[PDB]
This record gives C-alpha cells, structure tokens and sequence, in this order.
C-alpha cells in the first residue's frame, strides 16, 4: 500500500507545478534559436581556412 | 601453354 | 584453309571470353569486397594470374597465322616469361585455395589462428615469388631463331640438348599437373570426409540438397582442372618420346589441347567468383 | 484502496491542466519562419582502430578530444583534428554501454552491464591512465553517464533508478526512484542543477539534483525512450524512441510540443542531439544512417548516410563545428 | 609536421600496434552466452567443465581452443534491453532443471513452463536467428529418481508414456526442440549433463567446432 500512496504525494507535488503557455515557452525556443543562428557552423557553413576539418 | 616451342 | 580459320576462331573466342570474365572479376572485387577476407584476396590473385595467361593468346594466335613472329625478340621474351610464369602463378593459386578450404573446414580450431587477411597476402607474394624460379630462367633463356623465311620463338638449348629438355618438360610436367592435382585430390577428399559429418548438412531434406550441391561443386571444380589440363600433358610427352606426322588432324589436336588448356584460365572465375554466393549476394 | 482513484483523479487533474495549457504546439507560429534548407554535411575525418561494435561517443569541452567505447574492450581518447589515437584503455569488462569525458578533461568514466562506474584519472603522473574510482550500488546496467564536475557524477541504471555519487567518496549523495522501467539515456542541464532521464515506461523523469526529486515528468511515447538531450538553452529536451519518432517537450510548459517522424522510417531512435543554435535536432537510427532534423519545422533537413551498421551513439561538439557519429560497424565518422 | 606532431603520430602508431594485437586475441576466443532459468544449474555446469578433471566471465582452454563464458544470471533488468550485445556470440549454452517439473516455487510458476517459455523467448529472437543453441539438461538422475513417484503429467497434461527415466527425458527433449522454428538456420544440440571426466566441455568443443565449421564454410562462399 505504500506505492500507491507514494505515488499519491508525487501527483500532489506534479500537480502543484506552475505552467507557461505554450504559445510563449515555444516563441521563447524559437527566439533562442534565432539569436543563436549565427553561431552555429552546421546551420551555417563555415569557410574551409577557419575550418579545422 | 605447349605453344612456341 | 578450314583448319587456320578454325584455329584462329578457337583462339580468338577463348581469348576474349577469358579477359572478358576475369576482367569482370576484377571489377566485382574491387568494387564490392575490396579483398577484406582471404578467400577474396585468393580469389583475386586468380583473376590475375589467369588474365595474364590469357593475354599471352592472340602472341599465338598471330604467330601461326603469319607462320611467323613480327612482334620481335623484345615482345617474344617478355611473352614466354609471362607464359611460364602465369601458368604457374595459376596453379599454384588453385592449390593455395584448395589447401585453404581444406584448413577451413577439416581444422577449424587453427583455422582461428591462419586464416587472416595478412597470412593470404604473404601466401600470395610467395606464391607470385616462387613462380618466378621458372618465369625468370625462362625469360633469359628465351631465344629467337632465323630461318630461310620464317622467324621463330624458343629457348636457348645449354647442353646436353636432350638433358635440358628431359629436366625443363619433366619439372613442367611434375610441378604443373601431378602435385597439384594430387594436393587438390586430397583436400577435397578429406573435405568431403568431413562435411559429411556436419549436422548442419546431414540433416533434413534442405540439408542433404545443401551437402549435393557442395559435393557437386567440388567435384566439378576437380574435373573441370584435370579435363582441362590432361590433354596438352600427355599430348606433349607423347610429342617429346615418338615422331608424329604433320596432317590436319595433328595440328587441330595440338592447337585444341592448348585452347583447352587455357579455357581451364577462362573456365576458372565461373567456378570460383560467380558460382561463389557471396559474390551473388552483391546485389 | 481510496489512495488508487484519488491517483487517478490526480492525473486527470494534471492532463486537464495541461490540456488546458497548450494553444499552439509549435505548429501555429513556427509556419512563418524560413525553412532551413538543404543540409549536406560531408565526412572530414574517419577513427578507425575499434575492432567490435561501439556504443558511445563523448566529445571533449575542448571541441578537440574525443573518447569512444567498445564491445572489444577498449576506450580510445582520440585526437578530432590529426586522426591521432591520445589515448587507449583497455576496460576490466568489454560489455560497455556508455561513456563520458569530464568537462575539466583529467577523467573519463566507462559503464555498462557489469554494474559498476569505472572513472579513469587521464590527467595524472606516471604517463598511464589508471582506474581512479570504481562506483557500485547499482543492480542493473548502467545506461548513461554523466559528469557535473571531478567529483560529482549522475549515473541512470538499468534497475529502474538513477544514482548521483561523489567520486571522492564513493557513496551515493542521493538516489533518484520513480521509474518503473530500465532508464536508457540521461541529460545533465546546461546549467547543471537540473536532468532527464527517459526510461523503458515511455516516460521523461525531470530531476533536480540538490534534493533528489522528481519535478516533472512527461509521456506520450509509445515504447521504450532511449535517448535524451537538453535543448541549449535548458528550458527544453528531446527524446528519441524505439516507435520510430523523436519528441520535444518543454519543461516550463510541462507537455510535448512537437514530434519528428516519416512514413519510411520505421525503426528505433538510439541516439539524439542538438546544435548549438538548437535548430538542427541529429538522430541515430537502425537504418544504418543518421537523419537531421528541423526542430521548429518538424522537417528532415539531411541525412548522414554514411555508415554500414546501427548507428549507436551521435554527439556535437561544444562549439558546434563537426558531428561525431559511431556506429556498429566499428567506425566513426565527423561530419561538417 | 612539427616534431611534437611527429612524436604524436607515432605514438599513434604504437597505440594502433597494440590495438592489432589485442584484437586478435579477442577474435580467436570463442565467446559462449550462457542463459537458464533460476535454480537450474548454470553455475553448477560452470564449476564442473572447471574442475570436474554483475556479469561472470569464465575463460578456459581445452584442446587448444578458448572458450570464455558469459553468465549474466544475478542481473535483475529487462532482457531486450541488453541481449542485443550478445549478437553474433558463437553458440548459447542453455541449461534447464530436468527434474524441475513438479518444483515449482520460484516466486504456480510452473519453473519448467517458464524455462519452455524463456527457450521460445530467445530461440525466436531476432538476434539469435543463426545461433546455435547448446542445450544442457541437469540433474538426470533426479529425474530418474523422481519419475517413478511423480508422474510427468503434473506438468505435461498431454503427456502419454510410461513413467520412467528415458521416454520422459526424450519426450522433454522434444518439447524443447520443437520450439525452435528456425530449423533451416540454427541447430539445437542437446545432452545430459554427468559429474564425469569432463563430458560437458567435450561436448561443447564438438559443437562449437561444428558452429565454426558452418561459420568457416559461410566465410569461404560454399554457403
């Protein structure tokens, strides 16, 4: 009987959880990426002299 | 091979 | 004039259903395999010892066309050498290979410890060395003489004449036909002694079809080699011990046991690569 | 007996919020955004010296230093630029399931079924890399490891919990339990106070390390999880799947976002990972090759066709330049 | 082209030496998965073919072959997980409880049904397809102790014979074996297990040398 009602607190801590909309924790990934698109050498190829490969 | 000779 | 035309055909097809096949062998392996198991590396060694030889028939070819040799002493060595020296890099490779599935199958715990890529390429470059005892004396003692109105390729006679020739057709003879039919004899026996015994093949109806067909392959390969190779043997000693007449018969007889002998070249890569299954897996 | 239906009605409880929660899935408002187009990343180097299958790759910090593991036995630190071997150690056991390089670079750690943690001291005198640590306490096998520094260490097991050790000690500091199902893969956050680990119950486990708590967790795979990674910026993970299909969710939104699946692909995901910028999510498959995933587009953006076997572990470097594929067939390949 | 950049490629070099050294080994000894039900005799065999003249591995030569044994029994996790490193292992060393039958306890286990049932588990597995199975039964004389005062039909309903040692152990033998249903690609080899001059290596040595045998011929194109 102690699994179950371990399992009980659990969904108590779970469900007591701050959520974000997803609207703005996907627009929030997509300005990370966006910010970060220069600094990226497999998004944007790299020039073979500053290529170490 | 027998050729030549 | 039937019995010329009928020659140079013989030779000319052979010739080119030979380089033809072996030259597909070459592409095969290097294209898919790349010589990374030792059956492989033998086989391609094969492929090469017999492309070499049958490049050496339209020399032959030409030279009783014309009754003559135009190529010149220089073409005519390096030509005889290559002969000699293929013929045996060929039957020694056919050994080589026999030996190796006999290792493979009757001794499989050493089998562990020999068969490696890197002990079949020092069997190769030892082989390819060894023949080279007979190709190289052969390409200095290669000779060409001057008559009336012909031009004619042969060996240079150290004497006694007769010795030499006894002691060159006789070690032609023992190392080229006896020893490596008696090493293939063996090993395929005793191969066939063994998968006998093999549960995977002495098993159900699929099994036995399994153990037919492999038995069957060997002795094919075994009687393909002798069929091939008997004839121009025996056909040379009997030269070398009587007389025989020039008649049409005579020359059709010489010139088909040669032809025969080198379709054994031609005959080779079928019996080894594209009867092999893994090189039918190679879709 | 009360306690099973007042759970069930807690997780109703939990889908209705999130159900609630979602208006986007990142379909609605990443359609604006230029695709990111035709993707051909060719084969700079290739580490051959691995005679059996390998298992897993970890890049150095230093974007330079590589270490692989293998059914053979041995861990190699390899030299990314002159294809040089640093580094062979040979393994007590060759049944080796995962590897990790510290980010400080003097140790690497090797685990798998043989229920220890091996951390190798590669920084050290005498010239030889010796064995530094040996952490048992697990009963499974361990799947992923991971450092957090020299002495800190999170280790996800096959017996359905993960561990977090302190070398030092040898002890566990804390022990993560929760998951019903083998754990496969882990992944430390960027920050380094959060993880996730996905486990064989289709289910992402989000812990934290200070009290050794379950914060979130997250579904929606139909079969075994058995590779997980962090978005860059922490506030996301990807997970890949035995169901032929890659998952997004995000932390703060508590769900799944996005999904990355094909109708010819229909074998199991062995390893994920991300690029710097976040945008290119890479995914070992069965089909002896790797593809290239948009991450905001759910689109196929390239493939790595270039191995002859499973590829089993795919890692980038910290600074993003070339991708390190290892695959079954005893080779790996870095790709830019 | 420096000379630390020298004395790096050669240390390279060395290291891959070594690295062709070591692999060979691994390449000529033969690795064995040895799988079984509990309490059915896996560290009772491992101990005889040793001594009768986490993971456990047992290496050993015998007529200059070296076997090196794989026992994963005390590891509590799910199987599919981790047999797939066990792919392209020369042979599975399978033992089974002969006399188990009427005791089973384990955790109505049937402990002789659940060694049935982990036969067809990994026989049938994908990994397993052109391995062969060594099948060893142990405690033969139990059996033949037990089956004169237990009938087999406690645990086979269908079970028609008499109930002595040889019909029952040959009607187990084949209710192991036909469940293999990839008969064209693997073959099962079956014995009794006996504290004698080492029958049980010898057995695995001809078996093994029959799995090499097949490997070798797959290896030289014949199949």
């Amino acid at each position: 009987i102690a699994q179950a009602r371990k399992l009980v607190e659990q969904l108590k801590m779970e469900a007591n959880i701050d959520r974000i909309k997803v609207s703005k924790a996907a627009a929030d990934l997509m300005a990370y990426c966006e910010a970060h698109a220069k600094e990226d050498p497999l998004l944007t190829p790299v020039p073979a002299s500053e290529n170490p490969f | 091979y027998x050729g030549f000779x | 004039m039937v019995t010329a035309i009928t020659i140079m055909a013989l030779y000319s097809i052979v010739c080119v259903v030979g380089l033809f096949g072996n030259f597909l062998v070459m592409y095969v392996i290097v294209r898919y395999t790349k010589m990374k198991t030792a059956t492989n590396i033998y086989i391609f060694n094969l492929a090469l010892a017999d492309a070499l030889a049958t490049s050496t028939l339209p020399f032959q070819s030409v030279n009783y066309l014309m009754g003559t040799w135009p190529f010149g002493n220089i073409l005519c060595k390096i030509v005889i050498s290559i002969d000699y020296y293929n013929m045996f890099t060929s039957i020694f490779t056919l050994c080589t290979m026999s030996v190796d599935r006999y290792i493979a199958v009757c001794h499989p715990v050493k089998a562990l410890d020999f068969r490696t890529p890197r002990n079949a390429k020092i069997v190769n470059v030892c082989n390819w060395i060894l023949s080279s005892a007979i190709g190289l004396p052969v390409m200095f003692m290669a000779t060409t003489k001057y008559r009336q109105g012909s031009i004619d390729c042969t060996l240079t006679f150290s004497h006694p004449t007769w010795y030499w020739e006894n002691l060159l057709k006789i070690c032609v003879f023992i190392f080229a036909f006896i020893m490596p039919v008696l090493i293939i004899t063996v090993c395929y026996g005793l191969m066939i002694l063994r998968l006998k015994s093999v549960r995977m093949l002495s098993g159900s109806k699929e099994k036995d079809r399994n153990l037919r067909r492999i038995t069957r392959m060997v002795l094919v390969v075994v009687a393909v080699f002798i069929v091939c190779w008997t004839p121009i043997h025996i056909y040379v000693i009997i030269k070398a011990l009587i007389t025989i007449p020039e008649t049409t018969f005579q020359t059709v007889s010489w010139h088909f046991c040669i032809a025969l002998g080198y379709t054994n070249s031609c005959l080779n890569p079928v019996l080894y690569a594209f009867l092999d299954e893994n090189f039918k897996r190679c879709f | 007996d009360q306690l099973r239906q007042e759970a069930e009605q807690l997780k109703n409880q939990i889908r209705d919020a999130r159900k609630a929660c979602a208006d986007a899935t990142l379909s609605q408002i990443t359609n604006n955004i230029d695709p990111v187009g035709r993707i051909q990343m060719r084969t700079r180097r290739t580490l051959r010296g691995h005679l059996a299958k390998i298992y897993a790759m970890h890049w150095g910090t230093d974007s330079r230093l590589l270490v692989s593991a293998s059914q053979d036995g041995k861990l190699i630190i390899w030299d990314s630029y002159t294809t040089n071997k640093v580094h062979a150690i040979p393994l007590r056991s060759s049944w080796v399931m995962t590897c990790a390089y510290a980010p400080s670079g003097n140790y690497v750690a090797c685990g798998g079924l043989d229920n220890i943690c091996s951390i190798y001291n590669l920084k050290t005198r005498e010239g030889n890399v010796r064995v530094s640590r040996e952490l048992a306490g697990h009963t499974g096998y361990l799947s992923c490891c991971r450092f957090l520094d020299d002495n800190q260490i999170v280790t996800s097991s096959g017996d359905t919990t993960c561990a977090l050790w302190d070398i030092e000690t040898g002890q566990q500091t804390t022990t993560f339990t929760g998951h019903t199902g083998d754990v496969m893969s882990l992944s430390l956050a960027p920050d380094t106070r959060l993880f996730v680990s996905g486990a064989c119950d289709a289910s992402a486990k989000l812990w934290d390390v200070r009290e050794g708590m379950c914060r979130q967790t997250f579904t929606g795979h139909e079969s075994d999880i058995n590779a997980i990674c962090f978005f860059p910026n922490g506030n996301a993970f990807a997970t890949g799947s035995d169901d032929a299909t890659c998952r997004l969710f995000d932390l703060r939104a508590d769900q799944e976002l996005m999904t990355y699946s094909h109708d010819n692909i229909i074998c199991g995901i062995t390893s994920v990972s991300f690029s710097k910028s976040g945008r290119l999510l890479l995914a070992g498959y069965d089909d002896f090759n790797c593809n290239v995933w948009d991450a905001l587009k759910a689109d196929r953006a390239g493939v790595l066709a270039g191995h002859d076997n499973r590829v089993s572990c795919l890692g980038v470097t910290d600074d993003g330049m070339a991708v390190a594929t290892g695959s079954w067939d005893s080779f790996l390949k870095i790709w830019n | 082209l420096s000379a630390e950049d020298k004395a790096a490629v050669e240390r390279s070099k060395m290291i891959d030496r070594n690295l062709r050294e070591d692999g060979e080994k691994q390449r000529r000894e033969i690795k064995l998965l040895l799988l079984g039900t509990s309490n059915s005799g896996k560290n009772t065999i491992v101990k005889q073919m040793k001594i009768i003249h986490g993971i456990v591995e047992n290496k050993f030569t015998f007529k200059e072959l070296t076997f090196k044994m794989v026992d994963v029994g005390a590891q509590r996790s799910e199987r599919k997980k981790w047999i797939h490193c066990f792919e392209g292992v020369t042979a599975i060393i399978f033992c089974v409880e002969l006399s188990g039958y009427d005791l089973k306890l384990y955790e109505q286990t049937s402990r002789m049904a659940a060694s049935l049932k982990l036969f067809d588990s990994i026989c049938n597995n994908k990994w397993f397809i052109d391995t062969s199975l060594i099948l060893f039964l142990n405690k033969k004389d139990l059996l033949a102790e037990k089956i004169r005062r237990i009938p087999l039909t406690i645990c086979f309903p269908e079970y028609k014979g008499q109930n002595t040692y040889e019909e029952a152990a040959v009607y187990i033998q084949r209710q192991f074996e036909d469940l293999n249903r990839n008969k064209e690609t693997k073959e099962i080899y079956s014995h009794f297990t006996c504290s004698t001059d080492t029958s049980n290596i010898q057995f695995v040595f001809d078996a093994v040398t029959d799995v090499i045998i097949q490997n070798n011929l797959k290896y030289i194109g014949l199949c």
